[PDB]
C-alpha cells in the first residue's frame, strides 16, 4: 500500500539508482540475491519496506524500479554487478544509440523509439500495486537522455496517470565534472518542459557535492562514485519516512504540504549533516545541537546559494538515529537566537520535525564515517533562485549568438522552443521575487 | 432521552475517543472484553446511555469508528479495550485525506460517507428513544475536520430533531502537523456554527500550556494532552452517566446553556491538575477545587475569561464532599467575580454533585462555561487564516480538489460575524 | 358525596402527589394494600373520605387521582413503590421524552400528542362520580411539563367540565433548590394562560419551604423528600375540610367564596404552625394563642413576603387537634391588638375559623414531630404581589435581550405570546396595587 | 557496439592510414596476423569501434583502401600490417589521377566510386550500430582530394544522419613542389566546408616546421611527418577507443566542438615534442605538457592561437598522472590566457584523462582546438590560389575534363567567406 515506483533515467539517474538501492538493501537487511532473512511474511506483505520492494513467492524482494538509458554500457554494469540478481531483466531497458548530449534527440529522434516500451514496463510495475502513491524520477539536467527523455517520460506519465504525484531528483550541472558545453541549454529546456508535470523536485548541485567531498571528506579529486554515495545518503534520508515506521516518523507527503506553497515554487533546498571522515569522527561525537547548527551552514547545502540573502517559506528537519525530541527542541531554540532566519510574513515561523529511529548506514568501502545520528533539512527558501539565475546567464551568453543551436534545429526543434523555455525561466525568477515581498 | 450514538473520526478523533471509552469503561466496571466486574449498581443504572447489551451480560459501546486511512484504527484494535468495539462499526478507507479539508469533505470522504451512514442508521434503529449524537474529531486535519463536518450535515438531514454534540480539538502552532491547519479549522467552524447544538472547544494550545507551565512536562506528547482530554470528557458527561439529583439529558443542557443559537461553543476546564510528586498525596479541599476550576490558567480553551463575560456556567463536582461547602464555595467565587457574569441572566451558574469520583482521585471538579472570551480563540485562527489567505498561499491543495476561493471567503466572513456577535454581548 | 379528582402533572406534581396520598392514607387509616378496616360499608358509601377515594367490591380504596409525566422515570417510582397497589395502571400516564424545561415544548409540541389520552383517563374517573365538584391540579411553575402541559390541560378542562371548579397547588421557582435558567419564562407563560381557568391557586415558594426545613427542622441540606413532606402537611390541612365531616370549606366552591372576592386576585397566602423537629426530645406544647400568633410571622409563610405592608381581603384559620372556640376568640382578641392587620374597606375585618378535632398525622420516620394542635392560616393579602414582582423582574432581564427565546420559537410559539403574557402580568401587579394602596 | 568505418584514399591517405592502423593495433594488442596478445582488458572493451571480429579470434580493421593507381596498394599489402586488411576492401584503378582534382572528382574517380560504395555498404550492413565514417586523404593531389570528396558526397547521400569525419593533410610548398596543389586544395575545402561534420586539419607546413625548428632535423622525411601524424591520430581517437566519459563518440565530440555548422575545422597538437638532445635533460611533467600543447609552435596547423580566439578546446591526457594536478594546470592555463577564449561560450575547455599511455611514452597530451586563428591556414591557401588564377595558369588542365571557370571562382569565394566567418566570431563580444 502507498507504493512508490522509482525511475532512473540516463547515466546519472542509473548510477545514482545503483547507489540508492545498494544502500536500501543495507538498511533493510536484504541480501544481493533478494533474500530478507528477517521477513517472515512470504510472498508479500504490507510492511513499510514494501512501499519500495515487491515480493515474489520464492521470497525475493524486488525493487519497484525501472532503469532506462538510450545506450547500454552503464546499465550493463548493473546487469553484471553485485546486485544483478536483485532486478528482473525486464526492469533494465536500453537502446543502442544515445542522445549525444542533445535534448532534441532525447525527447524526439531517439526517445520516440523506446518510450512505449518504457511505459509498458512501468504499467507492469503499477499493476502490482494496491495503492500506487506516485513516482520518483532520477535524472541529470545536462545529458541528452536525462533532459530530453525525462521530459518526454514525464509528459507521458501525466497522460497515463493523471495527477498522480511525480517527484524528481535532479543533477544540476557543474563545470568540474561537466561533459558537454551545452548543458545549460538542456537544463533550461527540461526545466521548462517538466515544470507543469512535477510536484516537487530536489536539485543536487554537482559543484556543491564536489566541494563537500573535498572539504569534509579529504578527497583530493572526487569521482562520481564519491558524489553518488553522498547523494544516496540524502535520498535515503528523504525516503526513510516512507520505508520505516515509528511513533515520531512523519510521511514525506506531510512535509510536501508545507514545502510547496504554490505549484511552480516546488524546489526545496536540502542540507545534510554530519558529513565527516572516519579519521575525523574518531575524535568528536557530534551532538544533536551540532548537526542541527550544521544545517544552517551554507557550505553544507546541496545547492550553492546563500539562504541568508533570501526568505524561508518552510523548514523541515528529518532526523534519524539516536535523537529524542527534548534535544531537538533545545537545539532549535538555540538556532532561533543565533542565526538570521527570516520567514516570509505570510507563513508561520516554525520548524517541522520528523524522527526516524533507524541509524544511518554506510556502504563498506565508503568515505562517510558511521555516525550515531544524522539530520536532513528541507527548506523552501527564495535563495534557491540564485541557482536559476546562474544557469540562465550561461544560456543567455550562448543563445545571443545561437551557438550550438543548429544541433537542435537539425533534429527537428525550432528556435521558438528555446525562447519559450527561457521566458518561462524568466517568469520563474520573477515568481521567486514576488513570493519574497512583504504583504500589504 | 436515553441513548447517545458516539462517532469518532480521523486520527485525533479516534485517539481521544479510544481514551474516552477506556476511562468511562473503567468507571462503569466494564472490562476490555465487555463483562461487568464492578461493585455498585450505580454503575449500571444508566449504562445503556453509551452501551448496548449483547448476550452474556456483555456491554458494547454504542460507538462508530471512521477514518480514511487504516493506520489509526489498527492502533485502536491493538490497544487496550480494542476488543470492546463492535467489529462492524469500524469504517475506513485506504487513501487518506492528506490533512486536506477538501479531500475529507468533498472527494475521498464522499465515497465512504454512505457506509458510515449505514452503521449510524443501524445503531439508531436499535435505540429505544435516541437522545442524539456526540462526535470526536479535530478541526486542523482532513478527515476529522472535513469528513466529520460532512457526517454532521448528513446526520442532521436524517435526524433533524436530535441533539448534535461535538468535542472539537482546535489547532495551534505549538502542536502543529501542517501549515494548512488554519484553513481546515476555519472551514470547519463555519459548519459547526450551523449544524451542532453544543460544541466543547478543546484547544491544543491550552492543553500544551497546561502540560508545560502547570504540570512541568518539558516534552508534552499527544498521550499527555489526551489524558487531559479524557478527564474533561469524563467530567462533562458525568450527569449523563450516573444517577443523582439531576435527571438531565443533552436537550435540557442545551436549553440551559445556549441563550442564542450561534453562541454554543463551550470552554471546558478540569481540577485538580498537579505536577509531581509531593502534592500528589496531599488531601485536596473544596475551596481549592472551586478556586482552581475558575482560574484562567486551568481552562482547556484559553481565552482569559477576565477579558469576557460568562453567559452561562455548569459546574460538576465528583466524590464524597459537603454539598453545603460546595454551595458556599460556588457562592463566594461568584461574589468575588460577579463583574465577570452577565447581570441580565439571573442565576446563570448551576452546580451538580455526583458521589462517584473518577478513578485515581478522591474528588474533582469539571467546569463548562459559555463565555464571550471564547472570541479570542476564533480571533487567533482568523489571523492565521488571513495571513496566508491574503497571499493565497497553499490554496492549490484545495482548488485542485474542486473548491474555489469563494468558499474560503465565505467561511472567513462567517467566523468574523461570530466574533462580533460574541463581542456584542460582552458589552451589553 | 360530591367527589374531587386530583391531577398531578410533571415531576414536582407527581412527587408532591405521592407524599399527599401517602399522608391521606395515614390520616384515614387506609392500608398500602388499599383495604380500610374501619370502613364497614364494603364497595361504596357516602362518607366524607369518599370525596377522594373510590371503592371496589373487594374493599380496595382507590385514590381519585391521575398522574401525568412526559417521561417515565418519576412515575415508575410510583409504580414500584410502597403505595403501588393503591393505584391502577390507567391512572399513571407516562411519555417517552420530556418538555426539556421548555414551556412551548410541553404546551405545543408534546402536549398536542398526549392531551386526548390524558382527558380520556380523566373522563374514566369522572364517569364514576355521582356528583363531581371539580379538580385539584398539582404542578411546578418552572418545569416544561408542569407549566406548558398543565396550562393546555386547564384549557381543555374548562371546555369539557365548564361548570366544575379548578384549584391549583403550584411550586414557585427558587434558586436555592434546583432551578433551570429559563424557569421565569415558563412561570409567566403558564400564569398568563392559566389565569382565567383557575379559581384558586395555592403558591408554595420552594425558597420558603427550604428555609423552614433548615431553621425549624435542623435539616442541613433539604432534599425533595423533606420539602414534599412539609408541603403535603400544608396540602392536607387545606383539603381536610373536604375529606372529613364539617361545615367550613366543605366543597370547592366554598374556597372561592371564602377566599377570592376578585377572580384575578385568586392567590391565597398559606401560613402554617408549628413546625417542630422530630429530633427534639423535650418540647413544650404551644398554646392556641401561640400558634395563632405564629400565623403572623413571615418565617412560617409559604411565600416570603411582608403582610404588614399590604391589605387583607379574607382570612381563614384552620385548626387541627385539641382546640376550643373560647381559646380561638381570646387569641384573635390579642392578635388584633398587637399586630398590623389592615383589611380593605369594602370587606369586613373578620376571621372564618375551622376546627377539626383529629390531630395532625405525621408520617412514621419523617422529620416532623407529633403535636397536639396545629393551625393553617389562609389569607388573601396583597403582599403576595411581591412574589409576582420578583418573577416579572427576572423575566424582564432576559426578555430585554431575547435570551433563550429561540428555544420557544423553535417549538412553534410566536414571540408575541411572550409580550402578551408579560402585559397580563403587568396588569396583575396593577390590580394588586389598586386593591392595596392609598396614595 | 558503436562502429566507425575507415576509408583511406590516394597516396597520402593510404600512407597515413596505414601508420594509423599500425599504431592503434599495437595499442590494442593486435598482432599483424589479427590475433590478440595484449594483457589489459581495456584493450578489448571498445575494440569493436575500429575492428570486426572474425572467426578464430581474429580482429580485422573495418577499413577500405582506395586509390586510382595500383602502387601503394602493393606497398601497403607488403608492409608491416598488410596481411591484416581484408582482401576485398582493396579497390584500385589503373589510369591514375596525375594530381588533377577533376580526374579524381568528375572522371576516372567517378568511374570507380560505385565499386567503392559496394564495399562501404557491405561493411556498414554488418555494423551493429554504425556511428559514422573517417576518411584519411590529402587535399593536394587528385585521388585523395578529388575522389575523396566525391566519396564523401556519395556516402552522405546514403547515410545522411551519420557523422562524416576527415583527417585532411593541407598542402605546403616546403614539402611538395607540385604547382597545382593550391588549386586542388581550394576545390577540396569547398567540399569539406559543406559535407563533413568534423575535419582535423593536418598541415604539412606545420609538420615540416616542427621537424626543422623543434626536432632540429636537417632533412625531414615523409616518415618523420607521418610519425607526427600517427601520434596525433592516436591521441585524437583515444576517447573513441578506450572506456571514457568525455567525447566518447563522434557525435558527442561534434556537439561539443562545433558551435556553428561551417566552423568544423580543428587544429590538433601533440605533446611532448622534444629535440633528441634535450629529451635527457627535460623533465616530463603535467605542467610541461599543459604549457606545451598550448604553445603556438606545437600546433599541427601553421597558425598562432595568440592571433585568434578559441571557440572550443578538447584536451586529452594519457598515462599515469594526478587528476588534481591536471585540473589545476588546465585551469591555470585558462586563467593566464583568458583573453584568448571567447567569453560567450562558458566552460568551453573540456579535459579527458586515459590511463593507457601511447607506445614509448610515460605520458602524453593531445590538443584539439577550434580557434578562429585557423583563418591563417585558409588565407595561405587563398594567397597561393589567387597568384595562380589571375594569370589562369594550368586552368586548361581542369577545363580539359569539363570544368567551367566559375567553379574555381565559387570554390574561392566560399573560402573567403569561411575566413570572414572566423573573423566575425573572432570579434564578437558578450558585452
Ligand atoms: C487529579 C490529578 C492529580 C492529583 C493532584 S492532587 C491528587 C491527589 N491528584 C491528575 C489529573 C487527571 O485528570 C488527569 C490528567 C493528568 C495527565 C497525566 C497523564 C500527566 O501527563 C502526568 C504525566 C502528570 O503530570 C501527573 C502524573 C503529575 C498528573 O497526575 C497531573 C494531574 O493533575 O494528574
Ligand atoms: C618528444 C618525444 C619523446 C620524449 C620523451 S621525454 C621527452 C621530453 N620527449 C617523442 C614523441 C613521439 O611521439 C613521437 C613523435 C616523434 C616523431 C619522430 C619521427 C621524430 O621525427 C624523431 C626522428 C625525433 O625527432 C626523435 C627521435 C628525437 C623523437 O623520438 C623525439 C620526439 O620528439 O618524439
Ligand atoms: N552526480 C552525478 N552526476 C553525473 C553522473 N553521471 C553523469 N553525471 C552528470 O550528468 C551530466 C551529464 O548527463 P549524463 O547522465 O551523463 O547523460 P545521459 O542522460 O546519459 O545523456 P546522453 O548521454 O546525452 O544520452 C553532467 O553534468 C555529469 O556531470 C553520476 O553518476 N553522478
Ligand atoms: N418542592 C418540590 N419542587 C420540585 C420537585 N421536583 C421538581 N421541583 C421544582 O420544580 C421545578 C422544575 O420542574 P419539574 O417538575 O422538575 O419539571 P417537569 O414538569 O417534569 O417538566 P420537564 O421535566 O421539563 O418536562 C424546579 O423549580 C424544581 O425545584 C419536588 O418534588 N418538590
Ligand atoms: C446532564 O448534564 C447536565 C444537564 C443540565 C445542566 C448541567 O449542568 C449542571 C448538566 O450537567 C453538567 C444544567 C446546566 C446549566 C444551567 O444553567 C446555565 C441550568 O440552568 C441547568 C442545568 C440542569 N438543571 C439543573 C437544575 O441543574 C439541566 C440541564
Ligand atoms: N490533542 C490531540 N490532538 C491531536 C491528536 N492527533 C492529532 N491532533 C491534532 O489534530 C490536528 C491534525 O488532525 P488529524 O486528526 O491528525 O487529521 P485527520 O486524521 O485527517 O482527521 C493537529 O492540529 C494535531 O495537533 C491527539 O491525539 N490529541
Ligand atoms: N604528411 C604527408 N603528406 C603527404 C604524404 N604523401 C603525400 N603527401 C602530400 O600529398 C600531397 C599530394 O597528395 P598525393 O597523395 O600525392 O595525391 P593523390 O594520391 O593523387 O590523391 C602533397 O602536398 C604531398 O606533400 C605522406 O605520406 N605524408
Ligand atoms: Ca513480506
Ligand atoms: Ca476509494
Ligand atoms: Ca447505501
Ligand atoms: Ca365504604
Ligand atoms: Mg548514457
Ligand atoms: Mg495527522
Ligand atoms: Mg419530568
Ligand atoms: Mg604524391
Amino acid at each position: 500500500m502507498r507504493e512508490c515506483i522509482s525511475i532512473h533515467v540516463g547515466q546519472a539517474g542509473v548510477q545514482i539508482g545503483n547507489a540508492c538501492w545498494e544502500l536500501y538493501c543495507l538498511e533493510h537487511g536484504i541480501q544481493p540475491d533478494g533474500q530478507m532473512p528477517s521477513d517472515k511474511t512470504i510472498g508479500g506483505g504490507d510492511d513499510s519496506f514494501n512501499t519500495f520492494f515487491s515480493e515474489t513467492g520464492a521470497g525475493k524482494h524486488v525493487p519497484r524500479a525501472v532503469f532506462v538509458d538510450l545506450e547500454p554500457t552503464v546499465i550493463d554494469e548493473v546487469r553484471t554487478g553485485t546486485y544483478r540478481q536483485l532486478f528482473h531483466p525486464e526492469q533494465l531497458i536500453t537502446g543502442k544509440e544515445d542522445a549525444a548530449n542533445n535534448y532534441a534527440r532525447g525527447h524526439y529522434t531517439i526517445g520516440k523509439e523506446i518510450i512505449d516500451l518504457v511505459l509498458d514496463r512501468i504499467r507492469k510495475l503499477a499493476d502490482q500495486c494496491t495503492g500506487l502513491q506516485g513516482f520518483l524520477v532520477f535524472h541529470s539536467f545536462g545529458g541528452g537522455t536525462g533532459s530530453g527523455f525525462t521530459s518526454l517520460l514525464m509528459e507521458r506519465l501525466s497522460v497515463d496517470y493523471g495527477k498522480k504525484s511525480k517527484l524528481e531528483f535532479s543533477i544540476y550541472p557543474a563545470p568540474q565534472v561537466s561533459t558537454a558545453v551545452v548543458e545549460p541549454y538542456n537544463s533550461i529546456l527540461t526545466t521548462h518542459t517538466t515544470l507543469e508535470h512535477s510536484d516537487c523536485a530536489f536539485m543536487v548541485d554537482n559543484e556543491a557535492i564536489y566541494d563537500i567531498c573535498r572539504r569534509n571528506l579529504d578527497i583530493e579529486r572526487p569521482t562520481y562514485t564519491n558524489l553518488n554515495r553522498l547523494i544516496s545518503q540524502i535520498v535515503s534520508s528523504i525516503t526513510a519516512s516512507l520505508r520505516f515506521d515509528g511513533a515520531l516518523n512523519v510521511d514525506l507527503t506531510e512535509f510536501q504540504t508545507n514545502l510547496v506553497p504554490y505549484p511552480r515554487i516546488h524546489f526545496p533546498l536540502a542540507t545534510y549533516a554530519p558529513v565527516i571522515s572516519a579519521e575525523k569522527a574518531y575524535h568528536e561525537q557530534l551532538s544533536v545541537a551540532e548537526i542541527t547548527n550544521a544545517c544552517f551552514e551554507p557550505a553544507n547545502q546541496m545547492v550553492k546559494c546563500d539562504p541568508r540573502h533570501g526568505k524561508y517559506m518552510a523548514c523541515c528537519l528529518l532526523y534519524r538515529g539516536d535523537v529524542v525530541p527534548k534535544d531537538v527542541n533545545a537545539a532549535i531554540a538555540t538556532i532561533k537566537t543565533k542565526r538570521s532566519i527570516q520567514f516570509v510574513d505570510w507563513c508561520p515561523t516554525g520548524f517541522k520535525v520528523g524522527i526516524n529511529y533507524q541509524p544511518p548506514t554506510v556502504v563498506p568501502g565508503g568515505d562517510l564515517a558511521k555516525v550515531q545520528r544524522a539530520v536532513c533539512m528541507l527548506s523552501n527558501t527564495t535563495a534557491i533562485a540564485e541557482a536559476w539565475a546562474r544557469l540562465d546567464h550561461k544560456f543567455d551568453l550562448m543563445y545571443a549568438k545561437r551557438a550550438f543551436v543548429h544541433w537542435y534545429v537539425g533534429e527537428g526543434m525550432e528556435e521558438g522552443e528555446f525562447s519559450e523555455a527561457r521566458e518561462d525561466m524568466a517568469a520563474l525568477e520573477k515568481d521567486y521575487e514576488e513570493v519574497g515581498v512583504d504583504s500589504v | 432521552m436515553r441513548e447517545i450514538v458516539h462517532i469518532q473520526a480521523g486520527q485525533c478523533g479516534n485517539q481521544i475517543g479510544a481514551k474516552f471509552w477506556e476511562v468511562i469503561s473503567d468507571e462503569h466496571g466494564i472490562d476490555p472484553t465487555g463483562s461487568y466486574h464492578g461493585d455498585s449498581d450505580l454503575q449500571l443504572e444508566r449504562i445503556n446511555v453509551y452501551y448496548n447489551e449483547a448476550t452474556g451480560n456483555k456491554y458494547v459501546p454504542r460507538a462508530i469508528l471512521v477514518d480514511l486511512e487504516p493506520g489509526t484504527m489498527d492502533s485502536v484494535r491493538s490497544g487496550p479495550f480494542g476488543q470492546i468495539f463492535r467489529p462492524d462499526n469500524f469504517v475506513f478507507g485506504q487513501s487518506g485525506a492528506g490533512n486536506n479539508w477538501a479531500k475529507g469533505h468533498y472527494t475521498e470522504g464522499a465515497e465512504l460517507v454512505d457506509s458510515v451512514l449505514d452503521v449510524v442508521r443501524k445503531e439508531s434503529e436499535s435505540c429505544d428513544c435516541l437522545q442524539g449524537f456526540q462526535l470526536t474529531h479535530s478541526l486542523g486535519g482532513g478527515t476529522g475536520s472535513g469528513m466529520g463536518t460532512l457526517l454532521i450535515s448528513k446526520i442532521r438531514e436524517e435526524y433533524p430533531d436530535r441533539i448534535m454534540n461535538t468535542f472539537s480539538v482546535m489547532p495551534s502552532p505549538k502542536v502543529s502537523d501542517t501549515v494548512v491547519e488554519p484553513y481546515n479549522a476555519t472551514l470547519s467552524v463555519h459548519q459547526l456554527v450551523e449544524n451542532t447544538d453544543e460544541t466543547y472547544c478543546i484547544d491544543n494550545e491550552a492543553l500544551y500550556d497546561i502540560c508545560f507551565r502547570t504540570l512541568k512536562l518539558t516534552t508534552p506528547t499527544y498521550g499527555d494532552l489526551n489524558h487531559l482530554v479524557s478527564a474533561t470528557m469524563s467530567g462533562v458527561t458525568t450527569c449523563l452517566r450516573f444517577p443523582g439529583q439531576l435527571n438531565a439529558d443533552l436537550r435540557k443542557l442545551a436549553v440551559n446553556m445556549v441563550p442564542f443559537p450561534r453562541l454554543h461553543f463551550f470552554m471546558p476546564g478540569f481540577a485538580p491538575l498537579t505536577s509531581r510528586g509531593s502534592q500528589q498525596y496531599r488531601a485536596l479541599t473544596v475551596p481549592e477545587l472551586t478556586q482552581q476550576m475558575f482560574d484562567s490558567k486551568n481552562m482547556m480553551a484559553a481565552c482569559d475569561p477576565r477579558h469576557g463575560r460568562y453567559l452561562t456556567v455548569a459546574a460538576i463536582f465528583r466524590g464524597r464532599m459537603s454539598m453545603k461547602e460546595v454551595d458556599e464555595q460556588m457562592l463566594n467565587v461568584q461574589n468575588k467575580n460577579s463583574s465577570y457574569f452577565v447581570e441580565w441572566i439571573p442565576n446563570n451558574v448551576k452546580t451538580a454533585v455526583c458521589d462517584i469520583p473518577p478513578r485515581g482521585l478522591k474528588m474533582s471538579a469539571t467546569f463548562i462555561g459559555n463565555s464571550t472570551a471564547i472570541q479570542e480563540l476564533f480571533k487567533r485562527i482568523s489571523e492565521q487564516f488571513t495571513a496566508m489567505f491574503r497571499r493565497k498561499a497553499f490554496l492549490h491543495w484545495y482548488t485542485g480538489e474542486g473548491m474555489d476561493e469563494m468558499e474560503f471567503t465565505e467561511a472567513e466572513s462567517n467566523m468574523n460575524d461570530l466574533v462580533s456577535e460574541y463581542q456584542q454581548y460582552q458589552d451589553a
